[PDB]
Order: structure tokens, then C-alpha cells, then sequence
């Protein structure tokens, strides 16, 4: 929920990139080999396009 | 002296009463290995 | 040898242009000078206009005031600096129009 | 400007092999002698279009972004090397959108 | 302010600048330009403890830029030689020789910097290469 | 300017200066078109080549 | 005695020296000439101006308002800008920058030792006067000692710059008992003449003028 | 906007705050002529000077 | 001082100034005056100056300088590398004044 | 202004009024200084009665606006002259009248620092504003400002 | 540091002459009403800042658009051009600006110095008013930018603008 | 209706040309102070004239070189000061500011002190708000006025004598002693970074041309 | 100080009520300088009879001159203007044509509509030689052509062409069919 | 320059990328634009 719902602008999420990167996450946070916290800031913190915010503001406005 | 004897350039005592006697500018970390920081003004106008 | 007339090089010329500074400082202190006098003689002008009283017109001048409010005239009269409208006294300064 | 016919002189620069290529003699046929002769300036999308260079963007200041892209990239293999760089390419010097 | 307390060096209060603009993680910070700080500076792009500097010809100050890795700092820890500019400690070649070797093993992970009879500011491992002794600044890894 | 009041950027110099009268022409009419400010070259127009 | 005629020669008011005239009239004679031309008509353009080089030297009037500013209007105006209608303030003003007019070697000059001497002189006068009045307030007590302390200090450096000044600004303004050596302790150890080893002034005679080197 | 006014009151209103507007004067305190606490009714300390001067 | 030169020749204003000054006392017509600068090396002096000097200030056909002054055949000092550059002065912007001479 | 005042005074029949001007006047040509205005207003009604020298409250006196130019330290003696006349009630004094409250602070003033001549030359009325100001003058006072500024140097370069 | 009075800490990232913030004479700050848009109170206000942050900006080039021309059209006010800013603002703090100390802290009481906040009051610009057009139109001061010619600010400015830091430290590599 | 007021002041502007082409010894400073008269009072260049028919609109350019035309008072009355100011009030009315190089030009005119100093008063009653355009250019004006004085002293007591004293020699070189705004120091002199010396010498009616008719030729070619 | 001083009390119906003794004095003041505004408002729109020069913008010099009256009082007048333009430089009158403001500070301005015009007509004298005799004041017009036809186009590009050392256009026509093969 | 004129005709100006780029449809646009409320910040080791 957290991923979906409580992070603005986490990339396309259809791109397999950060899928992947949400896919292991997951994985990870079952089986309690992560904690969420560190799931969680691990997922905002992972790697998506260089200039991100500045392609951003090419689509989003806030 | 000064040049070749690491005892005569440490500054605050000897290199500092000297370069104000003989009216240097000078300072803690200055460009000369020393305290001063430029010639005075009798070693700029003349050749010594 | 060398390092010295260089540095004097350098000295002299920074004695210069703190010359140079110096001249361009007076030059500055001029100018709004000038500036000053533009506003300083305007506002003087306007206080030529004020009417000092002078010594041989002090009773004179106290009179007309003591009269403002005599307590009839024709006209509409002027307020306090308080903004009030007091007590017309006639000729002597007794209270008769409240 | 590849020009210098007008200052005296033949022009130098090596960009007469491009203004020669047979694609610029297809694409835009008598624009090799417009420039060489005439000294005027080509553009971005003209040096698009004779397909001179592939990139193009507008970011501000790419250059702090490169940097700073590639300093969050790891390793040295050329398999690493390969996507990392066209992933840059792609996403900001790659006309999309 | 007073008597007991330490005369400060602009290596001294350089020191502590990075030092605390590590640790707030910032990108720049502003720097006192003496000689042997912008030297310091030098020697410590080179050796690639700091992202770059600048020096703008400013009287006053001069700027360096930080750098991170992993999450923190690529600066350890970073101390001046020197409390007081009262006290001046002078190294001689064996010594600087004796940082560089660890048990047998040369290492030149820490980074000592010296000024010289020659106003050069220069690491432990130049002046090594050369066995010149010189005036101890600070030591940075 | 220089070359108006300087004697030792004009006479027999170190380097040379350039003279804008002798870098251009002025005034030039070729074939239907009027150039205020013509450069010379030795061999003056196409034709003459 | 001094010092109480000093006050009393403020109080009462102060003069422009006809030394400035006189300069303006041999640097600049153009403008005196104009001036020289237009007494007593009212002029719309100030050529008095290089007589007054800084906002401060304009003392005779109030709010710097030089004399010849004054000629075509009313006398009360003329009276309501004068001397007697000063402040203290303004009048201690007026003697600091005469005085710091006599002793300056350029216009803008602040900093150099004889005019800084008499400022400070004539500031730690007022205070001492100031207090011989109302009793209690430590904070002029304390500003009074440093100021006197900032005093010591432009006047020894003064003595090594030349001597005459220092002289006069004494034989002026009373003030010898701040260079008194303040005990025979460290008089004796040789740090009274110590100060101006610090100052940096004590090499800089220039011999040649006076005591023969050889 | 403002935590402690520098804003109340607007210009014009300073001209009157001298000692011979009571109106203006009144406008400013309570009921019973004190003045309010800084943070019911804050004021620009300018304000507060003129007025209980 | 490379420093003190860039001021040294006159300024413009100043050129246009002695010219009318001379037009006024010498009686000369303000048409036809001819104003210019020679400026010398600093510490000695090339041929190419003193050539310049004989030749344009005073105006000397080669037979009357040779004539006059036999050893400017022999004299062949010329500009050190260390002295070339004398004669090329500084430009400074006018918005500049306060920072440079 | 440089000074001024505001004097309460009993209400008495007029020749003492006149008379008790005529010797405040007198104590200021005396020490050196003029008057700018002395402007008369009527018996009011204030907020507090007032004892005079009988220790007779009053609940009506005459008030009386001075306007003042002295040194400061002879007006000392104009102050405690003037406080220690019978037939006056009070006296405010305000000595704030070149630098008020409303100038000097943080860059307020443009195009100078701190030019001091602008409340001089000015009275005592408009700087501190009486209640029955309205909008009204913000037009009789440009009338009164372009008229001025149009006829000043005119009238000045005259003589 | 427990003591009051050294709750501001150590820090040498100010602009002070001492590291030791408590001891600075200059700026006694103020617990209750500051911080806003800084953080804590301790720290240095936006403008008076030595040290910056990566994705945060840095301080505004004062000017005191016509310059731009040869850019695109269309690009607006570059966001480090500022009309007004001041590295030298006083920021009026009630310890020091308005004193309650030596009262019983009722409401009309305390000690207040009004050079601090710039005035708000209509006296001002009634009081001064003339005919003579301002300083500007006057052009009564010398000098000017005090850097002379300065691309952003007096003269033009050609090709690029670096937002980043960049090219503003590299190191000449000849 | 005002067309009318246009079209006569282009007769008013053609024969300003017409003297103002003029320039020469056939022209005394008499004759033209009266023949300027002459003009003003034909076409009514008052004040009091109303706005419309006012015949200072239409004439462009040709306005301050009348003005300019004004300029050396002859010696007969103090009268002269006034036709100068009917001009500028009209252009206080109509709309049109003063260039600096109309002014600067205006001042370049003037033969005496006395007469510089009427110059500056009389755009002081005519509402021209002084800038340090006019304070420098009154200034220069002043230094020229002497530099002229000594020109001719020593002019001629060279005369008198054939060849020139080192007075002479360096009061060519380094010109006025103690001058304001002098040439040695040329930083002072400037305004907006622009230096300012015009009024420093005298100008021909020619010269003035030049610089215009030089204007006109850039337009018309690049 | 004497405007502050002048307020007053008189009785309006039943009511009290205080008055500026002066203020319908003041109100004929500020009357009367509307009026004079209008005047002068109403003057800058009436005809203004100047010669007129425009120099169209390229590489073929041409100026064309003419004499024109602007008419303000009723867009229509600007392209009254440049249809007359348009006649004498010889092109039909469907040109797309920018007028703009040529200044004496040789900078330049685009001029949209009437009402900037009249401005332009009133803030610039015209700058003008008066040995050449006009009978109106000049104004000075650049004209930029919002379509180039590809005779104009030809004629620039001959224009550079001419414009350049002959040896090394014929060289460098050399080197490109040389490297080209 | 005296001549680049013949250049000058054909000369290209530079495209308008800043409202280009601002007048892109973008996925965030809102009919009335709310601006955000002000986020936590850290008030210091006591506070967090």
C-alpha cells in the first residue's frame, strides 16, 4: 500500500526497471529478510534516470 | 638562520618581534617562511 | 634583487590607485552634495513661507488669536487641534456661547 | 559556420566529408555547395536531419547531471558500461515525448 | 576573548569547518584563504578526500566542495597538527617515514600535510620521497 | 586611433597594424548590387579570376 | 583651567578660520571670483562647493548648510540655522570637526593619528565634564577610561610620526596626564617604551634631518 | 500572516497616533483604556511606542 | 612598472586638449595640426626608436642622418624578449575605473 | 519644529491672558529664540479638572499651542519660567519634533539617509496629524505641492 | 551542553568570530518566535548562510530582462536574480529588540528599538517628498557594480547558464 | 483646424533653416539676437498662445537649434535672457524634454560668465529638473571659459615678444592649474560611465551638422 | 501648515458636521487640470503632417520617402501607412509588413497598434540635416518582411555571394567537388 | 558588425523551450491550483 499510495512520483511503475526493483523488494519483505522500513526507503531511494526530477517537471506539476 | 635552522622561522616569539621592529606586515600563516607577508618599506626602495 | 623591485613594482603601484580611490571618493562626496543642495534649497524655500512672529508684532498677532472664538461672526468657525468646537467667549473671556 | 570563403580562404574542419556523404546529396540536394560557398549556419535540426548526430536535449545544465548519474553507477564490466550509458541516452538525449 | 583560552590558526578553524560541514552533509563551505589553507585544499583534491575548490581570488575566503560515498563522508576524521599558533611542531624525515610504514607494510591511507623551508605545501609522502622535514598542518583520512 | 596618434604603431613597427582603407573599399557597385563596405581582393570579381 | 576654556570656547560657538577662504581663493580662483561677483543675490548654483569637501565641514550653520546657501532668504531662516539654536550635540560636532580640520593632511582623512588624537581629546573632555555634573552612571566611566586608554594610544604613536603636534594637541587640550607611566613596575622592566616597538613605529625616524648618523 | 503584527495597523493611521487623537488612541486599547497583551492584539512595535507614549 | 604604463600615454581628451591649447597660443590653424605619441623602451634604446625619432620628429633624409649621425650604421641593439611587450598596454572598461588604474 | 508645547491655562479674563502671553513671549526674545506660532484655541472641557495656584479645581481652561526655536540649554530656562507661572495649568513639551517617530528606520527614507532639513522646515500640524484630518487634504495638499514646486525658483531668483 | 544560555551549541558554520555561538556577543537569538523556515532557532538564517546544501539553492546574485537577449525569448526571471536580498538583514528578535527584562511584563511594557523593522508609517514618504526626481534620475553615485562588468547584472550575457556549481570549480588541467 | 498651425510652422521651420544655414560674419551677434526676435514674435512663440495653433509642435529638430540659435547675448539690454526662456516654456507645455545634446551644446555657445550663469537660472525658472547632466556640463563650461582667458593671455604676450615663456609651454601641456574636472585624471568627468566633455570647446554651426547628417548616413546605410 | 489649520463647522440640516473651508477650491483646481490633460491628450492625436522615411531590412538597400499625415482619431492608420509603404517599394499591398521604430539611440522597436504610434510620433522630434531642406519633420521606419519570396531570397544570397574573395569561392567550389569525387 | 547583413535575412532566432516545456499537458494539472502545506522539519535532538 505504502509504495503504491504514500510515494508522489515513484517513476512509471510499468517500466521493468522499477518493477524489478518493487518485485524483489517484496519478495524481501516477505520472508523477513527486510525490514519495511528499510524496504520502504530502499524503495524511494533506488535508482530510476539521470535528471529525474528535472524530467519530471516534463509531466508532473507538483 | 632563518633559512637553513628550523628553530629561527617558528614564529610568535623570535619572527614576530623582529618583522614588527622592522615594520613587515606579518601574520599567523603568512607567504614567507617566517611571519612576514611582504617587505617593509626600506627593503622595497632599496638595494641591498 | 629581483624579488624586491618587483614587490616595490607592486607597492607603488597600489599606492597609486588608492590615489586614484581617493580622488574618485572626493568626486563622489561632490556629487551628492550637489543632490543635497537640490532638496536642502527646496525645502528652505518652503520655509521662507513660514510667518514667524517678530517682537514688535507679538500683541498684535496674540490679539487676532484671542479673538478667533468672540462669540459671533458671520462665517463658519475653525476647530481645535483637538478637533473640537469650544467655548465662544465674547470680549473679556466670559463663557457665553456653548 | 564552416565558412572562411568569406574571409579569404577555403574552409577547414573536416565537416566537408559530412556535407558530402551521398545520404546530405539524397536528403538535401545543393546544400553541400550552399554552405561550403555561402558562409551560413547550420542547426540542431539540420544537423538532425542529414543525420549527423543522433542526440539532442533540452535539460538544463546536462553536464552536472552526468556527473552525478554516473557517480550512483557501479560496476566497471562492459555489460554494466553498456546499459548505463544508453540508458542515459535514451531517456534524455533520445527525442521522446 | 581571554588569556588561558587557545590562539585559533585559520588551519585550526579550517579544519573544524569541514569537519562540521561533513557531518550536516552539506556540498559546499565557505573557507579562510590564507596560504597553507588553500595549499591543505590542494593536497587534499589530490589525493581525492574532497569533490574540488575553488579559490575566486576572494581576500577573505575561499569555497571547497565536499564529497560522499555510501551514504557518508569520505573523510573519516580531520584534525589540525596545532591547537595554538604559539606552538609550532617541526617533522623530521624519520618521523614522516614512520607514518607511511604500518608493521612491515607501506601504507598511504592517512594524509599528513606539511609546509616546507620552501612554502610549498606538500603530503608525508612527497617530502618523504625527497627527506625534506617540514611544519606539521593536519592530518586528514 | 592608434594609427592616427601612435608614431611607434605606425612607423617601421614591431608588428604590424591594419589599415582600413587598405583592408576595404568603399562605396562598390557590382552588377545590380551596391555594397556600402567592400572587402579587396586582388582578383576583384568572379569574372576576373 | 585649560580644558574649562576649551568647553566655554565650545559652548559659546565656534568659527570656520578665514585659512579656508584664503585656500579657496589661491586653489580655486575661478569660483571665488564668481562668488566674488554674486554676494549678497541669491544664487540656483552652489560654486562653493570645493570649499565644503565633506558633508562634515560645513559646521557654521546647522544640518551642514554653508553661509553663502543662505543669501536670498529670510533672516528669521537665517536665525532659525544658526549657532545659538544648535544642540549640545551638534555643537560638540562643530568643535570635533574644526579641530579634526586643523590637523588632517587631506580632506577625508580619519583614520591618521593627529586627527584621531583630537577627536578622542576633545570626546573625553565632554564625558569628564559630563560626570563632574551627575555623579552615578558607571557606563560613561567606563566609556570615559577607554576612551582616555584609545587616547594613550594615538597619542604615543603620534610622538613617533612627529613630535610637534603631539606638542601642541597636549599643550591644547591638556591632556599630559594620560601619558604618564602608570607605575614604576612596569616602567622599570622597560615596556613603557615597549609600545612602540609594537606599533611598528620604532625605527622610523628618518635620522638624516636631525642627529647626525655618523 | 503575522504571528506579531507589523502589518495593524495600516499606514495612515500612524499620523493620528500622537497625543491629540483620543479617538485614534482608543481604537487601540480596551474598554477600560488598557492596553491589550502582544498576543491577543498584536502591534508594530513602532505602534506601541507612539501609542502609550 | 608593466603596472604604471597603461596609464602613461595620454588619454584622448587630453590629446584633443593640448592640440586646442597649442591652436590657441602658437596662432596655429585648428585645421591642420597634427598631434602623436612616440613612447620610448624603458632602460635603453633600440634602433627601431631611434629610427623612428630621426625619421618622423624630426624630419631627416637618410643622406643628412648618415651624415649627421655616422655610428646608426653600427648600432644594431634591438628589443630583448623580456622588453617586447612595452609598447602593448592594457584596455580597461570604463565601468571598470574603480578596480584597475 | 525644534521644540514646542502645549500650555493648559485657566480662563481669565482677557487683559490677564494677553498679558501672560506677552510675558512667556518676552522670556523667549529674551534668551535668543523665536516663535514660530502661537496659536490660540478655546475653553474646553478636559478629562482631568485641574487645581491653579488656589488649589481651586478647574473644570474648563483655554489651550495654547507653542511652537518653539531655541538652543537647548537656555530653554531650560524658557521651561522652568514658563512651569512656574500662576496662570498656567500645564504644560507638555515635545522636544521630538526633528527626528520623529516615523523616520530612520531600516532604509525607510529613499533617495537619502536621514535628511534632517524636511521636519525642520516643517510646523508642528503636519507632523503630528489632528483628528479632523480626512481624505480631503490629500488633494489640497498636491494643490498645494505642484503649485509650490511650480513657482519657487521663479520667486527665489527674482532678487 | 545543558546550561542555559549555551543552548545555541558549537557551531562553525556560522559567520561569527567565535565557534562557540553562546559566547557571540553580536546576535542573541530568540527561542520562541524564530525557526520558522530554518529549522531550529540555533541555526543561521536562509541569507546569512556560509555552508549549502546539494539540492538546496544558494544565494541570490543581487542586481539593484535587458541582459538576456541574446537567450531564449521566452525565459523568464532566472531564479537567482534578486531584486532585494541582503547578506546584512537584521532580524528583529524580541530578547534583544524588545526587552521585557526590567518590567513586570504587563502589556504595553518593555524597551524597544524601531531602527530594526524598516517603517511602515506614512511619515516617511509625506515627510520627504519633492519635486527633484529621486537618486536614480539624479545618478549622484561613482562606481557602480562593485565587480565592474558583471555579465548577469550590468553587461550582456552569451551562451550558457550553469545552475550547478560545475564549471565554477574545475581544476585547470594545464 | 491645428493643421493648419502645423503647415505655418513649417514655414516657421523652413526659414529657421534658412538663417540657421546662414553662419556667418554677415551674421552679428545683433543681427541675429533681432533677426531670432523676429521670428518669435511673427509666429507667436509665447506662452500665452493657446495649445492648439501653438506653432511649436510641428517644428522637430529645427526647435533646438532655434533655441541654440538664441544663445550669445548681444550687448544692448538684459532682454535677451527672455527669448531663450519663451522657447524652453513652450517645450515645458508641449511635451518635449530637453536632450542633453541640445544642452550640452547650449552651454558650448556661451561667450561670458555672466551669460552661463543666465543659462542655468533660466532653466531653473522653466522647470527642468537638474540632473549631473547639467551641473558637469556647466561646470565644463565655467573651465573652458577660463582655459580661453589664459589661451589669449598668452597668445598674447607671445605676440609681443615671438617666441613663447615655459609658462606657455606647460600650460599647453598640462593645461588649466587646478582645474575641476581635468583632462589628467579623466574618470572624474563621467556620468554614466560615458564621458561628458561637449561643452569644453567652442562649436561651429557645422559641426553640430556632422554629427546629425553623420547619424542620418548610418540609417541610410547599414 | 496652513492647509491642516483650515477646517471648520457649519450645520448641514439638522446635523454637525466639519468641512474643509477650502476644499471646492481645490476641487476647481483639480478640475481645471483634467481639462488642461484633456487639451493635451486630445492635441496628440490631432494631425500630424511628418516626412517619412522607411528602410526596408535586408541586404538590398532601398529607403523609401514620403510625405504622410497621421490621423489618430479612428489599427486603420498603421495600415494606412504600411499599404503606402507597401506602394512605393513596389509590392502588392497583402504583405505582411512589421513596422518599427528606428531610434536617435540607433536601437529599435516594434510598433503594434495606433495608439503606441502617436507616442512615437510625439516622443521623438526627428533627428534631421538642415541643409537638406524637408518641410515637415522626418521620422524613421525599418520595415521586416514577415515573407521572403525566393526572388528575395536569391537576391540575398547574391548579395553574399559577390561579397566574397572570388579566388577562394571558385577554390573552395574546387575543394567540395574534389573531396565529393 | 558592419557586415554580417547579407546572413542576417536567412538568420534563424531561437526556439521558445521554457513555455514549451511549461505548456506541455501534464498529468498533475488541477482546474484552481492549491499550493501545498508546509512539511515537518526537525526542531532539534529534543523535539525530533
Amino acid at each position: 500500500c505504502h509504495t503504491a499510495m504514500s510515494v508522489l512520483n515513484p517513476g512509471d511503475m510499468r517500466s521493468r526497471l522499477i518493477y524489478n526493483h518493487l518485485r524483489i523488494l517484496a519478495e524481501s519483505v516477505a520472508s523477513g529478510e527486510m525490514t519495511q522500513r528499510t524496504a520502504f526507503r530502499f524503495f524511494e531511494s533506488a535508482v530510476r534516470s539521470p535528471a529525474y526530477r528535472e524530467i519530471a517537471k516534463r509531466q508532473l506539476e507538483g | 638562520d632563518a633559512s637553513n635552522n628550523r628553530f629561527f622561522r617558528g614564529y610568535y616569539y623570535g619572527q614576530r618581534e623582529l618583522h614588527q621592529l622592522l615594520g613587515r606586515p606579518h601574520s599567523l600563516e603568512a607567504t614567507n617562511a617566517d611571519g612576514s607577508n611582504d617587505l617593509s618599506t626600506y627593503e622595497a626602495n632599496t638595494s641591498q | 634583487e629581483k624579488k624586491r623591485i618587483e614587490a616595490r613594482q607592486m607597492m607603488d603601484g597600489r599606492q597609486a590607485l588608492k590615489k586614484k580611490h581617493l580622488d574618485l571618493l572626493r568626486e563622489f562626496h561632490e556629487r551628492q552634495f550637489f543632490f543635497w543642495y537640490e532638496r536642502a534649497s527646496e525645502r528652505l524655500q518652503n520655509m521662507n513661507l513660514i510667518n514667524y512672529v517678530p517682537h514688535a508684532q507679538l500683541r498684535e498677532h496674540i490679539d487676532k488669536e484671542l479673538d478667533k472664538y468672540v462669540a459671533g461672526k458671520n462665517e463658519p468657525y475653525p476647530l481645535n487641534f483637538v478637533g473640537q468646537m469650544p467655548f465662544l467667549e465674547d470680549g473679556d473671556g466670559n463663557i457665553v456661547e456653548v | 559556420i564552416f565558412d572562411g570563403p568569406n574571409v579569404g580562404i577555403t574552409p577547414y574542419g573536416g565537416m566537408t566529408r559530412l556535407l558530402a556523404r551521398p545520404e546530405t546529396s539524397l536528403k538535401y540536394p545543393g546544400l553541400a555547395e550552399f554552405v561550403v560557398l555561402t558562409g551560413a549556419s547550420l542547426f540542431a535540426g539540420d544537423a538532425l536531419r542529414l543525420g549527423w548526430t543522433d542526440l539532442f536535449t533540452t535539460i538544463p545544465d546536462m553536464t552536472y547531471h552526468i556527473k552525478e548519474w554516473f557517480d550512483t553507477t557501479e560496476h566497471m564490466h562492459n555489460d554494466a558500461v553498456a546499459w548505463q550509458l544508453g540508458h542515459l541516452l535514451e531517456t534524455c538525449f533520445k527525442m521522446k515525448e | 576573548r581571554r588569556r588561558e583560552e587557545n590562539l585559533y590558526t585559520p588551519i585550526y578553524d579550517f579544519c573544524h569547518r569541514i569537519r562540521e560541514a561533513t557531518e550536516q552533509r552539506k556540498r559546499f563551505v565557505v573557507v579562510p584563504s590564507t596560504i597553507e589553507t588553500r595549499g591543505c585544499a590542494r593536497v587534499m583534491h589530490d589525493h581525492g578526500l574532497v569533490a574540488g575548490f575553488r579559490d575566486f581570488h576572494n581576500d577573505r575566503a575561499f569555497a571547497v566542495e565536499l564529497k560522499y560515498f555510501q551514504g557518508d563522508s569520505t573523510i573519516n576524521v580531520i584534525e589540525p597538527c596545532s591547537y595554538d599558533g604559539r606552538t609550532e611542531f617541526e617533522w623530521s624525515p624519520k618521523m614522516m617515514r614512520r607514518l607511511l610504514n604500518t608493521h612491515g607494510i607501506h601504507n598511504r591511507l592517512v594524509v599528513y600535510i606539511c609546509r616546507t623551508a620552501d612554502n610549498r605545501i606538500i603530503d608525508h609522502i612527497h617530502a618523504v620521497k625527497e627527506n625534506i622535514g617540514g611544519r606539521g598542518l593536519m592530518m586528514v583520512h | 586611433e592608434e594609427r592616427r596618434h601612435n608614431i611607434h604603431h605606425t612607423h617601421r613597427p614591431t608588428r604590424p597594424l591594419p589599415d582600413f582603407e587598405e583592408v576595404f573599399e568603399r562605396d562598390v557597385e557590382i552588377d545590380g548590387h551596391r555594397f556600402v563596405l567592400r572587402p579587396r581582393w586582388n582578383p576583384r570579381t568572379l569574372q576576373d579570376v | 583651567p585649560v580644558q574649562k576654556k576649551r568647553q566655554e570656547q565650545m559652548l559659546y560657538g565656534v568659527n570656520i578660520p578665514e585659512t579656508r577662504q584664503m585656500k579657496f581663493e589661491e586653489q580655486h580662483p575661478l569660483l571665488a571670483g564668481a562668488l566674488r561677483k554674486l554676494e549678497g543675490q541669491p544664487k540656483g548654483f552652489p560654486f562653493w562647493y570645493r570649499k565644503y569637501p565633506t558633508r562634515r565641514h560645513a559646521y557654521e550653520y546647522r544640518f551642514s548648510i554653508p553661509v553663502e546657501m543662505l543669501d536670498g532668504y529670510n533672516d528669521d531662516v537665517k536665525k532659525a540655522l544658526s549657532k545659538g539654536m544648535m544642540s549640545i550635540q551638534e555643537k560638540q560636532f562643530a568643535q570635533e570637526a574644526m579641530y579634526m580640520e586643523r590637523y588632517a593632511e587631506h580632506d577625508f582623512d580619519t583614520t591618521s593619528p593627529a586627527v584621531l588624537a583630537v577627536k578622542r581629546a576633545l570626546k573625553c573632555r565632554v564625558l569628564r565634564n559630563h560626570l563632574l555634573t551627575n555623579p552615578h552612571n558607571n557606563i560613561i566611566k567606563t566609556v570615559l577610561a577607554n576612551t582616555e586608554r584609545k587616547l594613550n594610544h594615538a597619542l604615543r604613536r603620534l610622538r613617533k610620526v612627529d613630535f610637534k603636534k603631539y606638542w601642541e594637541i597636549i599643550r591644547d587640550h591638556d591632556v599630559q596626564d594620560i601619558l604618564q607611566p602608570p607605575n614604576l613596575v612596569t616602567y622599570r622592566q622597560g615596556s613603557y617604551w615597549k609600545y612602540d616597538w609594537n606599533a611598528g613605529l620604532a625605527i622610523s625616524t628618518n635620522l638624516a634631518d636631525v642627529m647626525d648618523p655618523r | 500572516k503575522d504571528p506579531q503584527g507589523v502589518q495593524r495597523p495600516s499606514p495612515e493611521v500612524y499620523m493620528k497616533l500622537n497625543y491629540k487623537n483620543p479617538a485614534t488612541i482608543s481604537r487601540f486599547l480596551t474598554r477600560t483604556g488598557h492596553m491589550y497583551p502582544a498576543d491577543i492584539l498584536p502591534l508594530n512595535p513602532e505602534a506601541v511606542v507612539k501609542l502609550r507614549v | 612598472n608593466p603596472w604604471l604604463r597603461n596609464r602613461q600615454l595620454p588619454h584622448r581628451r587630453q590629446m584633443e586638449g593640448i592640440a586646442r591649447r597649442v591652436c590657441f597660443v602658437l596662432g596655429i590653424p585648428p585645421s591642420e595640426v597634427r598631434i602623436r605619441n612616440l613612447l620610448l623602451p624603458p632602460t635603453y634604446l633600440d634602433k627601431g626608436s631611434i629610427v623612428r625619432l630621426n625619421d618622423i620628429v624630426f624630419r631627416l633624409s637618410n643622406e643628412q642622418s648618415n651624415l649627421l649621425i655616422p655610428w646608426l650604421t653600427n648600432y644594431n641593439k634591438e628589443l630583448d624578449p623580456k622588453d617586447v611587450d612595452y609598447t602593448a598596454l592594457a584596455k580597461t572598461t570604463n565601468e571598470e575605473e574603480w578596480l584597475t588604474l | 519644529v525644534f521644540y514646542s508645547f502645549v500650555l493648559v491655562m485657566k480662563p481669565r479674563q482677557r487683559r490677564f491672558t494677553s498679558q501672560a502671553l506677552r510675558e512667556i513671549g518676552v522670556a523667549v526674545y529674551s534668551n535668543g529664540g523665536l516663535i514660530r506660532s502661537i496659536t490660540n484655541e478655546g475653553i474646553m472641557r478636559p478629562y482631568s479638572r485641574f487645581r491653579d495656584a488656589d488649589n481651586t479645581p478647574l473644570t474648563y481652561a483655554r489651550y495654547i499651542i507653542l511652537q518653539l526655536d531655541m538652543g537647548e540649554e537656555e530653554m531650560g530656562k524658557v521651561d522652568k519660567i514658563i512651569r512656574e507661572h500662576q496662570d498656567v495649568l500645564m504644560a507638555l513639551k515635545l522636544n521630538n519634533l526633528e527626528r520623529p517617530v516615523g523616520i530612520r528606520s531600516g532604509n525607510k527614507e529613499l533617495q537619502a539617509a536621514y535628511f534632517p532639513l524636511d521636519t525642520f522646515t516643517r510646523l508642528e500640524e503636519e507632523i503630528n496629524w489632528s483628528p479632523q484630518t480626512s481624505a480631503d487634504i490629500y488633494t489640497q495638499l498636491e494643490m498645494n505641492w505642484k503649485e509650490f514646486s511650480r513657482t519657487r525658483w521663479s520667486s527665489f531668483l527674482r532678487n | 551542553a545543558n546550561h542555559p544560555n549555551r543552548q545555541s551549541g558549537i557551531q562553525f558554520l556560522t559567520h561569527y568570530n567565535t565557534h562557540q555561538r553562546f559566547r557571540v556577543n553580536k546576535d542573541y537569538i530568540d527561542y520562541m518566535h524564530w525557526g520558522k523556515e530554518q529549522g531550529q532557532a540555533r541555526l543561521p538564517h536562509r541569507h546569512q548562510r556560509v555552508a549549502f546544501d546539494f539540492n538546496d539553492q544558494l544565494h541570490p546574485t543581487r542586481i539593484g530582462y535587458a541582459w538576456f537577449a541574446s537567450q531564449d525569448p521566452t525565459f523568464g526571471h532566472h531564479p537567482d536574480l534578486s531584486s532585494s536580498f541582503d547578506p546584512n538583514y537584521r532580524v528583529f528578535s524580541h530578547p534583544e529588540h524588545w526587552n521585557k527584562m526590567f518590567t513586570k511584563r504587563r502589556p504595553g511594557e518593555g524597551d524597544i528599538d524601531l531602527s530594526v523593522l524598516p517603517s511602515r508609517s506614512l511619515l516617511g514618504p509625506l515627510m520627504a517628498h519633492s519635486d527633484t526626481k529621486g537618486i536614480p534620475y539624479f545618478k549622484v553615485d561613482n562606481r557602480g557594480h562593485s565587480n565592474g562588468r558583471v555579465p548577469g547584472v550590468n553587461a550582456p550575457f552569451f551562451g550558457e547558464f550553469d545552475q550547478k556549481m560545475m564549471q565554477a570549480m574545475s581544476r585547470p588541467l594545464n | 483646424n491645428a493643421y493648419a498651425a502645423m503647415e505655418l510652422a513649417a514655414e516657421a521651420r523652413r526659414e529657421i533653416h534658412e538663417l540657421w544655414l546662414s553662419a556667418e560674419t554677415a551674421l552679428e551677434r545683433e543681427k541675429r539676437v533681432q533677426q531670432v526676435a523676429a521670428l518669435i514674435e511673427k509666429y507667436k512663440l509665447d506662452p500665452s498662445t493657446p495649445r492648439e495653433a501653438d506653432v511649436s509642435r510641428g517644428l522637430g529638430d529645427a526647435f533646438d537649434r532655434l533655441l541654440l540659435l538664441c544663445l550669445p547675448l548681444g550687448k544692448t539690454d538684459a532682454k535677451g535672457t527672455d527669448n531663450l526662456e519663451r522657447l524652453m516654456h513652450l517645450a515645458g507645455r508641449n511635451g518635449r524634454e530637453l536632450s542633453v545634446r541640445t544642452i550640452q551644446h547650449l552651454f558650448a555657445r556661451t561667450d561670458s560668465f555672466a551669460e552661463a550663469l543666465a543659462v542655468f537660472y533660466t532653466m531653473r525658472r522653466c522647470h527642468v529638473a537638474m540632473n549631473m547632466e547639467a551641473y558637469y556640463s556647466m561646470l565644463y563650461s565655467l573651465q573652458r571659459l577660463e582655459e580661453e582667458g589664459w589661451g589669449q593671455h598668452f597668445r598674447n604676450e607671445y605676440e609681443e615678444n615671438g617666441a613663447p615663456s615655459e609658462q606657455a609651454m606647460d600650460f599647453i601641456v598640462k593645461g588649466i592649474s587646478n582645474a575641476l574636472l581635468p583632462e589628467n585624471k579623466p574618470w572624474l568627468g563621467r556620468v554614466m560611465f560615458q564621458d561628458r566633455n561637449v561643452p569644453d570647446r567652442r562649436y561651429d554651426t557645422r559641426d553640430f551638422d556632422e554629427l546629425d547628417t553623420a547619424w542620418t548616413q548610418r540609417y541610410k546605410s547599414g | 501648515s496652513e492647509m491642516f489649520r483650515a477646517y471648520v463647522l457649519e450645520r448641514r440640516g439638522a446635523t454637525d458636521v466639519v468641512t474643509h473651508r477650502d476644499a471646492e477650491r481645490a476641487a476647481a483646481w483639480s478640475q481645471q487640470r483634467q481639462r488642461e490633460y484633456d487639451a493635451y491628450c486630445s492635441l496628440k492625436e490631432a494631425p500630424h503632417p511628418r516626412h517619412v522615411y522607411a528602410r526596408l531590412e535586408g541586404c538590398e538597400g532601398k529607403i523609401v520617402s514620403f510625405e504622410f499625415v497621421f490621423e489618430i482619431s479612428c489599427t486603420t492608420t498603421i495600415s494606412r501607412l504600411k499599404s503606402r509603404i507597401l506602394d512605393a517599394l513596389g509590392m502588392p499591398r497583402d504583405r505582411n509588413i512589421d513596422l518599427g521604430w528606428y531610434l536617435p539611440t540607433l536601437d529599435t522597436c516594434p510598433i503594434h497598434s495606433d495608439e503606441e504610434l502617436m507616442q512615437v510620433l510625439h516622443t521623438d522630434p526627428g533627428i534631421e540635416d538642415p541643409k537638406e531642406k524637408l518641410r515637415y519633420p522626418p521620422i524613421y521606419f525599418i520595415v521586416k518582411r514577415c515573407t521572403l519570396y525566393f526572388s528575395e531570397w536569391a537576391y540575398a544570397v547574391k548579395h553574399q555571394l559577390l561579397l566574397q574573395s572570388p579566388f577562394a569561392l571558385r577554390a573552395a567550389f574546387g575543394l567540395l567537388q574534389e573531396v565529393r569525387g | 558588425s558592419i557586415y554580417a547583413h547579407a546572413l542576417s535575412q536567412f538568420a534563424v532566432c531561437r526556439q521558445p523551450w521554457n513555455e514549451y516545456i511549461g505548456l506541455l499537458t501534464k498529468q498533475d494539472s488541477t482546474p484552481y491550483h492549491t499550493e501545498p502545506q508546509e512539511k515537518p522539519a526537525y526542531r532539534g535532538r529534543k523535539q525530533g
